[PDB]
């Protein structure tokens, strides 16, 4: 380095792409496109941007309206603009760039690679950009670093990282919330991605993304995730819970932050037509026990509940019409086998599932939901025969279910016989005890 | 978009 000044002047890596970090996690999209963030802040006009060799290699510009609201008199989720965070990305060419700014925007380096290892560092010099710069806690910054990147700010918008994190919010909240403790909130921030990756078995496995998550602010609606990342309302209310670092490690806030990261990290194989407000809750659940909040299952007494709708009502688990009841079960397996000499239990079966999964959409999701039994079987060497029975995993049927997309299953019996056969040809041990009566 | 929610 050392081409210019520090931001306008930097050296950019390729990163592996995003989409394909998602597919071998079986996640599908959700790790930043914004990743490489530059610091620089492109005010409205005409820009030029240098480029060094690219070697041939594909490189973008990404301009994101993370300040975008809606119009005068729109309610904000009636927003004919949608939810989703708008750009314009611009194919960068070696040497002078001229690039026409319309709306004033951070800007970000799109520079993604299927050998990310054997990609040239590529310079980009914004000869014409203001530095707004940004916290980096992997770079050494301390929180007199944050207060003065937050006093000197150019842009509405301060990006951040960590080592999983990635954050766009604006100064605004970052000042009235967060304060001096930037390392505080990019640490908890951290804390929470590392519980679902220790939970998903990434850390076991060596399948850590290098990519991070985009936690980005928005002004449309309270929490979401999509393709993105995760987006939280830009309202005193949202930035309180989630900016401030005390508030996103307690209670609702934790939960919620959980939940939304939780959608990214969910697994096709144990999110089949249904289970998209359920199987990311194991994630909020973990995320509970290792911050030291009460178990939503708990306090809401679901245990009972879930027993009361599903195993006394004998209706198939893909009849229940409430996502905690349908978590108990996927919980109760966890609570169980991580104190009965299993703790790698979830790593585990997400592992077996990412390596050994069909690959399904639609009506055909359903097989996921014989997949996982199969994989909890193998994972432990038990014979959970039993325990998928009274909890309406092996009832046959035609099921609708409504979840974002509608969705129609035929569980024919031979699909419930060839499950069961499966598993009673293992010879595995049954549980000495009913895991169905495990309560917290 | 492809946002997954929470209603509260
Ligand atoms: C999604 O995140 C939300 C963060 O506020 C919230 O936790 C929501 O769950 C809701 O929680 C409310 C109490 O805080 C009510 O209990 C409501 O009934 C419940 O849906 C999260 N959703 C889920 C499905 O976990
Ligand atoms: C959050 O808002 C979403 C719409 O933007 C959606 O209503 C979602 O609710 C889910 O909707 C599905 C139906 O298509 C299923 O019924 C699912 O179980 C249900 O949760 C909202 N989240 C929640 C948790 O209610
Ligand atoms: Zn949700």
């Amino acid at each position: 380095g050392g081409g210019g000044p520090d931001y306008l002047y930097a050296e950019y890596r390729a990163l592996p792409s995003p989409r394909q970090t998602g597919k071998n996690l079986r996640i599908g999209d959700g790790f930043s496109k914004y990743d490489n963030m530059t610091g620089v802040y492109l005010e409205k006009g005409r820009h030029v941007v240098l480029v060094g060799k690219t070697e041939g290699q594909e490189i973008s510009l990404l301009l994101p309206n993370l300040m975008r609201k809606p119009a005068e008199g729109v309610q904000p989720t009636k927003d004919p603009n949608g939810w989703g965070l708008h750009k314009k990305q611009i194919p960068l060419k070696e040497g002078i760039n001229i690039i026409d700014v319309e709306t004033p925007a951070n800007a970000y380096i799109s520079y993604f690679t299927e050998d990310a290892g054997k990609a040239p560092k590529i310079p980009v010099h914004f000869v014409t950009g203001k530095a707004n710069g940004y916290f980096d806690t992997t770079r050494g910054d301390t929180n007199k670093d944050w207060v003065r990147l937050l006093d000197q700010a150019v842009s509405p918008i301060m990006d951040a990282r960590g080592k999983y994190i990635q954050v766009a919010y604006p100064v605004e909240f970052l000042k009235k919330f967060t304060k001096d403790r930037g390392t505080e909130l990019i640490n908890a921030y951290d804390k929470l991605i590392g519980i679902q990756y220790q939970l998903m078995g990434l850390d076991k496995y060596g399948k850590i993304p290098e990519n991070r998550v985009l936690a980005r602010v928005n002004f449309n609606y309270y929490m979401f995730r999509d393709g993105d990342g995760v987006a939280y309302l830009g309202n005193d209310g949202t930035m309180r819970m989630v900016t401030d670092p005390e508030n996103v490690l307690k209670g609702d806030a934790c939960w919620g932050f959980s939940h939304a990261v939780g959608h990214v990290m969910q697994m096709r194989p144990m999110t089949w037509g249904g289970m998209t407000e359920v199987s990311n809750n194991i994630f909020s659940l973990q995320a509970a026990a290792k911050t030291g909040n009460e178990s939503r299952l708990k306090r809401q007494g679901s245990y009972d509940k879930a027993r009361k709708e599903i195993i006394e009502g004998e209706i198939a688990y893909l009849q229940s019409k409430d996502v905690f009841n349908k978590l108990v079960p996927l919980w109760q397996l966890h609570l169980y086998f991580t104190k009965n000499g299993h703790p790698d239990f979830y790593p585990d079966v997400m592992e077996y599932l990412r390596n050994n999964a069909g690959n399904y959409g639609g009506n055909d999701t359903v097989k996921y939901q014989f997949e996982f039994v199969k994989a909890c079987c193998d994972v432990t060497k038990t014979d959970l025969t039993d325990f998928f029975e009274k909890w309406g995993f092996f009832k046959p049927g035609k099921f609708h279910i409504g979840d974002y997309a509608q969705y129609d299953f035929n569980v024919t019996p031979e699909m419930v016989e060839e499950t069961k056969k499966w598993i009673a040809g293992k010879g595995y041990p049954k549980p000495e005890t009913d895991i169905t009566e495990l309560s917290e | 978009t492809e946002a997954q929610t929470t209603p509260p």
